């Protein structure tokens, strides 16, 4: 007697985030590259 | 959110994922779209892998739902983060030049491994149980490990053209 894990909700609320996401720019973490300049210089 | 989900890039494809990253936006080299290898290929692949590694699988349920879910998710999210900068030209031209061009086809494995890169904070926008996270993140690296398996054989970084100039101004 056991329930497994269920990836339907997951992935409705996976893609219900995915809508909320404008066409900004691909970009990979800190570690692997970093393409983002930090608010500075004051 | 509660729990920021680290969905834990693979240290083997990292290379990679760099080489890809410099390949694209810093040597501006492009491949050829047409993709005989596409997302729903891979996903064919994955699916049956489960089935043909193990010995009896019922897993099924969850194999079809995260082919499901990965393809719409892909597909949804094509065209927003799932490429770069200058891949925007591609994009464009893909849907100007074939109107009822699937996002989920003309694409191969180079866009679903970036989904797999851009998911890790899309992941921290959904607040997943332990279980179906565990399970989750499971079938991932699952998969992760599939495409780090076949990272020589798979990916090709070598049949890349320097992208014309003239091409140069579709994207910037």
């Amino acid at each position: 007697d056991y329930v497994q894990p269920q990836l339907r909700r997951p992935f409705e609320l996976l893609i219900a985030a995915a809508m909320e996401r404008n066409p900004t720019q691909f970009q990979l973490p800190n570690e692997l590259t970093c393409t983002t300049a930090l608010p500075g210089s004051s | 959110s509660n729990a920021e989900v680290k969905v834990k890039i693979p240290e083997e494809l990292k290379p990679w994922l760099v080489d890809d990253w410099d390949l694209i936006t810093r040597q501006k080299q492009l491949f050829y779209l047409p993709a005989k290898k596409n997302v729903d290929s891979i996903l064919e692949d994955y699916a049956n892998y489960r089935k043909s590694r193990g010995n009896t699988d019922n897993k099924e349920y969850a194999v079809n739902e995260v082919v499901a879910g990965i393809k719409e998710y892909f597909n949804v999210m094509l065209g927003t983060q799932l490429l770069y900068k200058f891949e925007r030209p591609q994009y464009a031209e893909i849907l100007a030049d074939h109107p009822d061009a699937p996002m989920s086809q003309v694409y191969g494995a180079p866009h679903l491994l970036r989904l797999f890169v851009r998911i890790g904070a899309m992941l921290a926008y959904t607040p997943l149980d332990e279980k179906s996270l565990a399970l989750l993140l499971n079938y991932l690296h699952d998969f992760l490990k599939y495409l780090a398996k076949n990272s020589a054989t798979l990916f090709s970084a070598s049949d890349y053209e320097v992208a014309p100039p003239e091409y140069h101004r579709k994207a910037v």
